[PDB]
C-alpha cells in the first residue's frame, strides 16, 4: 500500500485505485493507514504532475476526485509560479475531460460528484486566467450550449459555481482588487449569459437542464441588476410554469424568495404591479397544484413524505420574506384583499407545525406584523381574523417559562427539572412579545379566549397538563396589557378557577402542576398584588407553607416566587399596613428559622436575600440598621460562637461540620449583601476583623494540610470546604466594595486589613493552593478605589504579579481562572492606577511587556481581548507622558516588540477572532511614527545613517521582518504593502482591508503588488 | 419484568483508565439494583439518559468492597471483574458519584444488603 | 442494521471530537487534541425500528490539519455542521463548511449544532442563529459537557434516513451478567487516590 509515496519510481495507478477503495469502502485499521497514505500523497509538492495520468488512466472516480483536489491546491496557491506551458496544459486536460464526461450519457448520469469537482476546479482556473488570458470563454460556452443538452446543463453548473466564487465567497478568499476585477468581468458579459439562461427556461419546461439553469439563476439574483428580472417575462415563468412541476418547484420558490426580498423603486407603478403579480401567481399554483389554504399542514409536515418538510420550510420562508417586504402593496386595493389574507392563512397553518425552528421563522414574521399593526394607522382591522387565530395558535404552543421549575419526565411524573432549558428562553420571550402585542390589538378577544379555555379546563372536557400549563404561562405572559380594573377581575377569576382545579384534582403530581401554575401567575401580576394587601399577605404565607413541601420543585419555586414578588412589591412590606400591628418584614424576620427549616442552604440564602431587598426600602437609617441586625440574628449568633471556639484553638475548624456552618454564615452574609449593597456596611463591620482573622486561620490549615498529605489535599472535601470559606469571604468583600457608596470608609477601614490578610497569603502559597478569587477581589478593589490607594495598588502588584505570571507562562492550558482573572487585574490597574507600573523595577516591567504579548497569543477569547486592550491602553498611557525619560526608554526597548508581536498574530491564521483589535493596535503603533510622537530615534546610533527619520527606519525594519517571515513574497509585494499600509494609518476600514489583502497574498505565490493601490 | 427493583438512584459512573491515570465518565442516569426472581440474584443495571445505552451491567458480588475516593464524600470506588455493558465480559475499576452524601450512604447500605442476598 | 456515512465538519475546537467520544464511550475529554484529517468511528443506536449504525467521519477543523478536505464528504448520506456559541468566528464560517459540503453532498439531511451552551458567557445569541432556515438544516443548541440536547442530532438524522418521524431511541434488554492480580490492587490504590473530576457538578 505505501508504494505510491515513492515518486523515484513511476506512479502505479492500479495501486492508487485500491488504496482509495480501501479508504472509502473499507474500515478499521486498513482504512486508517490508507487515509494517511492518501494525505501524504496529496501533501507531496510534486503530486500535481501525476494528476493528468490519473484523470486519463484511473478507473476509480474517487482517485480522480483527489487528483482534482491536488490541482485545486496548486491552482489556488502556486499557479503563478508554474511555467506557462504547464498552466495552458492543465487548462487543456480539465476542459477536455469535462467535455469527455458530458458526451458519455452514462458517465454524465452516474458520476455527478466527479463532474461537479471538475467544474469547480475549472472555476479556480477561471479566477486565475479569465478574462485577461481567456477572453473567449463566455462566448464559446454559449456556442457549446447549443450542441448538446448534457453540455448545456453542465455549463449552468460552471456558471453557478463561478457566480458563487466571485460574488458570494470572494470577500475572505481574494484581494479587494481581484474580487472587483472578477465581478466586473462577469458583470460585463452577463448580457449574453442571461440571454442563454432565459431562452433555455422557455424551451425546456421541467428537467435536469431546467433545474441546473434555475440553480444558477438563484445565484445571479444575489447580484444582478433589477432590470433583468422586472423587464423580462421571467417572473411569469417562475411564478406560473416552474411552480407546477415539482422538480423545478423547490429551486423556483428559493429564486422567488430572493427576488421577493428586494427593495422596490416605490415611484414605479409597473414594478409594483409585477411584484403583486408573481405573488398572485405563486399562491394560485400552490392552491391548485400542492394544497389548498384549508389543508392541515401540521399533519403533512409530521408525516414527512418526500420533500414535504423542505417545501413547507421554503413556503414559510417565501411567504414571510415577501410579506415582510411587500404586504403594503396588497393592503389598500380591495381586489387584492383575498390574496393578502390567503397568504396569511397559509402562515397560520404553517405556524401550527410542531417544529421549533420553523415556528421561530413564522413567529419572527408575526412579530414583524403585530409590531407594524401596533404603530401603523388603519392596518389592524384588515388582519382581525388572522390575529384572532394567531392568539389561539400562540396560547396553545407557549413553551415552559424559566421560572416554572417542574416538568414531566419520560416515566410520566411531575419532577424537579434536572437542568435549565437554555434554548427555550429566547423562544418564550419571542412568544410573550407577540402575544403581548396581540392582546393590545384586541384585549377583549384575548380575554374571551383565555377565559373560555379556562372554563373548559374546569368542566374537564379539555383538561390535561399540557393545556393548563400553556394556558397559565400565556395568562402570566400577558401581564401589563389589560387595564387595572380589567386585570383585577381577570386575575381574580384565573386564581379562583385554578384553586378550583387544586381541590378537584388529586395526587402528588396534579397538585404540583397546579401549584406551579398558580405560582407563575401570581408572580407575574405584582400590580394586582400591590393594590390588594390581604391577598398579597395570604400569597406570601402560602409560599412559606410550600417551603415545607416534600416536593422539591414546588419548594424551590416558592423561594424563587417569593424573591420575585418582593423585588416588585418590597414597599408593601416595609410600611405598616392598615389592620396590621407592624410591618410585615418584622413578622417575616421573627419566624425566619421556623419558615426556612426544611430548605436547603442555598434556598435559605435566597430567603435572606429577599429580606435584604425589603429592608433596603426602609429609608430611616436607624430603623434599616435595626432590621438588618434582627435579620442577621441567627448567623451572627452562630458566628460569635465560632469565634469564641476559634479563639481557643484554632484546630477545631478541621471538623467539617464547623467548616459548613462557617461557609453558610458567609454565604448568608453574601446573599444579604448582594440585595442591600451600600446599606450592608453595619453588618460587615460587625464581623470584618474576626472574618479576616478566620481567613488567616483557615489559610494556615490549608497550607498545613498540603504539607501533611501532598498536593492531593486540595482535592479533598475538608480542604475544598476550607477553600470555600476563603472564596466566600472574598466574594462578600468584592460584593460590598462593588456596590459601596461611601468610598472613604472602604479605603480607611476595609482595604488595609484586607490586603494584609490576602496578598502575602496568596504570594506564599504553592500554585495549587492559590485562590484565583483573590485576583478577582483585587480587580474590584482597584476598579472602585484604585485612584485613592496608589501605594496599595503597588502592594497588590508586588504580591500577585510575578508569582501568577509564572503559573500561566508554561503553556496556554493550566490555571484557566488565574489566567483570566490575572489579565482583568492588569487591565484595570493600567487604566486606573498606571503609576504602579512606573515603580516596577526595569526587569519586572520587562515581564509585564512579556505578559501582554503572551495574552495576544491565546486562542482563549477572554484573555486575547484583554491582552490587546492592555497593549492599546499602555501605548496611550506612554503617549500621554509626553517627551520624558521613561517614555523614550519604553519606545527604544518595547516599540518593535509590540509591532512584531502584533504582526505575528495577524498573519499566523490561529488568532483570527482578534483581527479587529490587532489591526487597531498596529494602526496606533504605526501612527506614532507618522505623527512624530516618538521623539527619540528607534535605532542604534550606527545602524543607519545619522539623523534618519523614524518613518524610514520603520519601513526598513518591517521590510526585513516580513522578508524573513514570508520569503515567498517579492520585495515589490512587501514594499507595495507597507507603502499602502502606512499611508492608510488614519483610515481603519481601509487599513483593515489592506491587511486582509496581505493575508490573502501570503497564502499564495506571485500576488499582484498593485492590488495594494485599491483606495 | 423478570426482575424486582430493590433500589433506584440517580448517579454518574466513572471508569479508571490505568494507562492515562485518570477517571473517565461512562454514563449518567438511573442506577437500578435488579433482583432476579428466578435465581434471587441482584445486579447493578444502569442506563444512560436519552440514549438508554447500558453503562453498567454486573452482579453485586460478595467479594467487592466500596472504598472512598480521596476527592469526594459522595462517591464509592470499587473493582469489578465482570461487567457486560459494552458486550464482552471485561474487568473495570468503577467509581460512582451521587447527588449527595446522604444518597451515597444509602447506596453503600443497599449495596451491602444486595451482597448478603447474593451470598445465599 | 444498514449503515449510513455521517460527516462531521466545523471549525477547530468547536467540540466535534468531544461530541463523538461522548456518544462512543460516555466520556468527557477536557484536552483539545486536534484531529489530523479524519477519524472514522462506528456508532450504533438502538431504535424501535431496529439498530441504526452511523459511520461517523470526524473531520479536522483546523486548516493545516485539514487533510483531504472535501474528499471526506464523498458518498456521505448525512452530516453535522458544528460551531461554538462562545466564539463568533466559528458561526461566521458555518456557510463556508456548508458550501463545501453541499457541493459534494447535494441532497442529504444536515444538522447544524451550536456547541458549548453550558458556558455562561454566550457570544452567538439565539436570535442570531438563522443560517439553517434557507438551507433546510435542522438546528440544535447542544453541550457535549452538560449533555444538553446531545442525542438530538442523531435522533433527527435517524428519523430522516430510516424515513419514520415517530422513530424513538429504545432500551435493549440486558442479559443477566456472570456469577493481573498484582496490578489490579495497584490500579485500585491509584484510583482511590486520584480525584474524580468536576466535583462541583450536580452529579
Ligand atoms: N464548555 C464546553 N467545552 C467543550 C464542549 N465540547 C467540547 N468542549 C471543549 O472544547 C475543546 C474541543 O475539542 P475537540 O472536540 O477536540 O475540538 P474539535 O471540534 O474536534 O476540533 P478539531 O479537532 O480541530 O476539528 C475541548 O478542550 C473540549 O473539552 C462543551 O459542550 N462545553
Ligand atoms: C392545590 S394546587 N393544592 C396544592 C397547592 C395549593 C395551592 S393553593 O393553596 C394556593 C397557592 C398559592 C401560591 F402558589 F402560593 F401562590 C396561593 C394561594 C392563595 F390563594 F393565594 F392562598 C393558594
Ligand atoms: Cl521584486
Ligand atoms: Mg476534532
Amino acid at each position: 500500500m505505501e508504494g505510491i509515496l515513492d515518486f523515484s519510481n513511476d506512479l502505479d495507478i492500479a495501486l492508487l485505485d485500491q488504496v482509495v477503495s480501501t479508504f472509502y469502502q473499507g474500515s478499521g485499521v486498513q482504512q486508517k493507514q490508507a487515509q494517511e497514505i492518501l494525505t501524504k500523497f496529496q501533501d507531496n509538492p510534486d503530486a500535481w504532475q501525476k494528476a493528468d495520468q490519473i484523470l486519463q488512466f484511473s478507473t476509480n472516480p474517487q482517485s480522480k476526485f483527489i487528483a482534482l483536489s491536488i490541482l485545486d491546491k496548486l491552482i489556488t496557491r502556486k499557479w503563478k509560479l508554474l511555467p506557462n506551458d504547464h498552466r495552458i496544459g492543465i487548462r487543456n486536460f480539465v476542459v477536455g475531460m469535462i467535455i469527455s464526461m458530458c458526451q458519455d450519457d452514462e458517465v454524465f448520469k452516474t458520476q455527478k460528484n466527479l463532474i461537479n469537482k471538475s467544474d469547480l476546479t475549472l472555476v479556480q482556473i477561471l479566477k486565475q486566467e479569465w478574462p485577461q488570458n481567456w477572453p473567449e470563454f463566455i462566448p464559446e460556452l454559449i456556442g457549446s450550449s447549443s450542441s448538446s443538452v448534457n453540455v448545456c446543463e453542465n455549463n449552468m453548473i460552471v456558471l453557478k459555481l463561478l457566480s458563487e466564487e466571485v460574488f458570494d465567497f470572494s470577500a475572505e478568499q481574494m484581494t479587494q482588487a481581484k474580487a472587483l476585477h472578477l465581478k466586473n468581468s462577469m458583470s460585463k458579459e452577463f448580457e449574453q449569459i442571461f440571454k442563454l439562461c432565459f431562452q433555455v427556461l422557455e424551451q425546456g419546461s421541467s428537467s435536469s437542464l431546467i433545474v441546473a439553469t434555475l440553480e444558477s439563476l438563484l445565484r445571479y439574483l444575489h447580484w444582478i441588476p433589477y432590470r433583468y428580472i422586472y423587464e423580462t417575462n421571467i417572473l411569469e415563468l417562475l411564478s406560473t410554469k416552474f411552480m407546477t412541476s415539482p422538480d423545478t418547484r423547490a429551486i423556483t420558490l428559493k429564486c422567488l424568495t430572493e427576488v421577493s426580498n428586494l427593495k422596490i423603486p416605490q415611484d414605479n407603478d409597473l414594478i409594483k404591479r409585477q411584484t403583486v403579480l408573481f405573488f398572485q401567481n405563486t399562491l394560485q399554483q400552490i392552491a391548485t397544484s400542492v394544497m389548498p389554504v384549508t389543508a392541515d399542514l401540521k399533519a403533512t409536515y409530521a408525516n414527512a413524505n418526500g420533500n414535504d418538510q423542505s417545501f413547507l420550510q421554503d413556503l414559510a420562508m417565501f411567504l414571510t420574506t415577501y410579506l415582510a417586504r411587500n404586504r403594503a402593496l396588497l393592503e389598500s386595493d380591495e381586489s387584492l384583499r383575498e390574496l393578502l389574507l390567503n397568504a396569511h392563512q397559509y402562515l397560520i397553518q404553517l405556524s401550527k407545525i410542531e417544529e421549533r425552528e420553523l415556528f421561530k421563522t413564522t413567529l419572527d414574521y408575526w412579530h414583524n406584523l403585530v409590531a407594524d399593526l401596533f404603530y401603523e394607522p388603519l392596518k389592524k382591522h384588515i388582519y382581525e381574523e388572522i390575529c384572532s387565530q394567531l392568539r389561539l395558535v400562540i396560547i396553545e404552543n407557549m413553551v415552559r417559562p424559566e421560572e416554572v421549575l417542574v416538568v414531566e419526565n419520560d416515566e410520566g411524573e411531575i419532577v424537579r427539572e434536572f437542568v435549565k432549558e437554555s434554548d427555550t428562553i429566547q423562544l418564550y420571550k419571542s412568544e410573550r412579545e407577540v402575544l403581548v402585542y396581540l392582546t393590545h390589538l384586541n384585549v377583549i378577544d384575548t380575554e374571551e379566549i383565555m377565559i373560555s379555555k379556562l372554563a373548559r379546563q374546569i368542566d374537564g372536557s379539555e383538561w390535561s397538563w399540557h393545556n393548563i400549563n400553556t394556558l397559565s404561562w400565556a395568562i402570566g405572559s400577558i401581564s401589563g396589557t389589560m387595564s387595572e380594573d380589567t386585570e383585577k377581575r381577570f386575575v381574580v377569576t384565573v386564581i379562583k378557577d385554578l384553586l378550583g382545579l387544586c381541590e378537584q384534582k388529586r395526587g402528588k403530581d396534579n397538585k404540583a402542576v397546579v401549584a406551579s401554575d398558580i405560582m407563575y401567575v401570581v408572580g407575574q401580576y405584582p400590580r394586582f398584588l400591590k393594590a390588594h394587601w390581604n391577598f398579597l399577605r395570604t400569597v406570601i404565607l402560602k409560599l412559606f407553607e410550600f417551603m415545607h413541601e416534600t416536593h422539591e420543585g414546588v419548594q424551590d419555586m416558592a423561594c424563587d416566587t417569593f424573591i420575585k414578588i418582593v423585588q416588585k412589591c418590597k414597599y408593601h412590606f416595609v410600611i405598616q399596613q392598615p389592620r396590621e400591628s407592624e410591618p410585615f418584614i418584622q413578622t417575616i424576620i421573627r419566624d425566619i428559622q421556623k419558615t426556612t427549616a426544611d430548605l436547603q442552604p442555598q434556598q435559605v440564602h435566597t430567603f435572606y436575600k429577599a429580606c435584604g431587598i425589603i429592608i433596603s426600602e426602609e429609608r430611616s437609617v436607624a430603623e434599616r440598621n435595626r432590621l438588618l441586625s434582627d435579620l442577621m440574628q441567627l448567623p451572627n449568633m452562630a458566628w460569635d460562637t465560632i469565634v469564641e471556639q476559634s479563639t481557643a484553638n484554632p484546630t477545631l475548624l478541621l471538623d467539617s461540620e464547623t467548616v459548613k456552618i462557617i461557609a453558610n454564615i458567609i454565604k448568608t452574609n453574601v446573599a444579604v449583601c448582594t440585595s442591600m449593597g451600600a446599606d450592608f456596611y453595619p453588618q460587615l463591620g460587625h464581623i470584618y476583623y474576626n472574618m479576616l482573622q478566620l481567613y488567616r486561620a483557615v489559610s494556615s490549615m490549608i497550607s498545613a494540610q498540603v504539607a501533611a498529605e501532598g498536593l492531593i489535599a486540595t482535592k479533598t472535601p475538608k480542604v475544598r470546604g476550607l477553600r470555600t470559606i476563603k472564596k466566600e469571604i472574598l466574594k462578600l468583600v468584592e460584593t460590598y466594595i462593588s456596590k459601596a457608596r461611601n468610598l472613604d470608609d472602604v479605603v480607611k477601614v476595609l482595604v488595609e486589613p484586607l490586603l494584609n490578610a490576602v496578598l502575602e497569603d496568596y504570594m506564599n502559597n504553592v500554585p495549587d493552593a492559590r485562590d484565583a478569587e483573590v485576583l478577582n477581589c483585587m480587580t474590584t478593589v482597584v476598579e472602585k478605589v484604585g485612584h485613592m490607594i496608589p501605594q496599595g495598588v503597588i502592594l497588590i502588584l508586588q504580591s500577585v504579579f510575578e508569582c501568577t505570571l509564572d503559573m500561566i507562562n508554561k503553556d496556554f492550558t493550566e490555571y484557566p481562572e488565574h489566567r483570566v482573572e490575572f489579565y482583568k487585574l492588569l487591565k484595570v490597574i493600567n487604566e486606573k492606577s498606571f503609576a504602579a507600573f512606573l515603580e516596577l523595577p526595569p526587569a519586572a516591567f520587562k515581564l509585564f511587556v512579556d505578559a501582554i504579548c503572551w495574552a495576544f497569543k491565546h486562542n482563549n477569547r477572554d484573555v486575547e481581548v484583554n491582552g490587546l486592550q492592555i497593549a492599546l491602553d499602555l501605548v496611550k498611557n506612554i503617549e500621554r507622558m509626553g517627551n520624558v525619560p521613561f517614555a523614550n526608554e519604553f519606545h527604544k526597548n518595547y516599540f518593535f516588540i509590540f509591532v512584531s508581536e502584533t504582526f505575528f498574530v495577524l498573519t499566523d491564521s490561529d488568532h483570527k477572532s482578534g483581527f479587529s483589535k490587532q489591526a487597531l493596535l498596529l494602526m496606533k503603533l504605526i501612527s506614532l511614527v507618522y505623527d512624530n510622537k516618538i521623539s527619540v530615534p528607534l535605532y542604534q546610533e550606527a545602524e543607519v545613517p545619522q539623523g534618519t527619520s523614524n518613518q524610514v527606519y520603520l519601513s526598513q525594519y518591517l521590510a526585513n521582518m516580513l522578508s524573513n517571515a514570508f520569503p515567498h513574497l517579492t520585495s515589490e509585494q512587501i514594499a507595495s504593502f507597507l507603502s499602502a499600509l502606512t499611508k492608510q494609518c488614519k483610515d481603519l476600514v481601509v487599513f483593515k482591508g489592506t491587511l486582509r489583502d496581505f493575508l490573502v497574498q501570503i497564502k499564495e505565490v506571485g500576488g499582484d503588488p498593485t492590488d495594494y493601490l485599491f483606495a | 419484568e423478570d426482575e424486582e427493583v430493590l433500589y433506584k438512584v440517580r448517579a454518574k459512573l466513572f471508569r479508571f483508565d490505568a494507562d492515562a491515570k485518570e477517571w473517565k465518565e461512562r454514563g449518567t442516569g438511573d442506577c437500578k439494583f435488579l433482583k432476579n426472581k428466578k435465581t434471587n440474584k441482584v445486579r447493578i443495571l444502569m442506563r444512560r439518559d436519552k440514549t438508554l445505552k447500558i453503562c453498567a451491567n454486573h452482579i453485586i458480588a460478595p467479594e467487592y468492597t466500596l472504598k472512598p475516593n480521596v476527592g469526594s464524600d459522595r462517591s464509592w470506588v470499587y473493582a469489578c471483574t465482570a461487567d457486560i455493558a459494552e458486550g464482552e465480559a471485561e474487568a473495570f475499576t468503577f467509581a460512582i458519584r451521587f447527588g449527595s452524601k446522604e444518597n451515597a450512604d444509602k447506596f453503600k447500605e443497599e449495596f451491602e444488603k444486595a451482597q448478603e442476598i447474593n451470598k445465599k | 442494521q444498514v449503515q449510513f456515512k455521517l460527516v462531521l465538519v466545523g471549525d477547530g475546537g468547536t467540540g466535534k471530537t468531544t461530541f463523538v467520544k461522548r456518544h462512543l464511550t460516555g466520556e468527557f475529554e477536557k484536552k483539545y487534541v486536534a484531529t489530523l484529517g479524519v477519524e472514522v468511528h462506528p456508532l450504533v443506536f438502538h431504535t424501535n425500528r431496529g439498530p441504526i449504525k452511523f459511520n461517523v467521519w470526524d473531520t479536522a477543523g483546523q486548516e493545516k490539519f485539514g487533510g483531504l478536505r472535501d474528499g471526506y464528504y464523498i458518498q456521505a448520506q448525512c452530516a453535522i455542521i458544528m460551531f461554538d456559541v462562545t466564539s463568533r468566528v466559528t458561526y461566521k464560517n458555518v456557510p463556508n463548511w456548508h458550501r463545501d459540503l453541499v457541493r459534494v453532498c447535494e441532497n442529504i439531511p444536515i444538522v447544524l449544532c451550536g456547541n458549548k451552551v453550558d458556558i455562561k458567557d454566550r457570544k452567538v445569541k439565539a436570535k442570531s442563529i438563522v443560517f439553517h432556515r434557507k438551507k433546510n438544516l435542522q438546528y440544535y443548541d447542544i453541550s457535549a459537557k452538560s449533555n444538553y440536547n446531545f442525542e438530538k442530532p442523531f435522533l433527527w438524522l435517524a428519523r430522516k434516513l430510516i424515513g419514520d418521524p415517530n422513530l424513538e431511541f429504545v432500551a435493549m434488554p440486558a442479559a443477566a451478567p456472570p456469577e493481573l492480580a498484582a496490578q489490579y490492587e495497584h490500579d485500585l490504590e491509584v484510583a482511590q487516590t486520584t480525584a474524580l473530576p468536576d466535583e462541583d457538578d450536580d452529579l
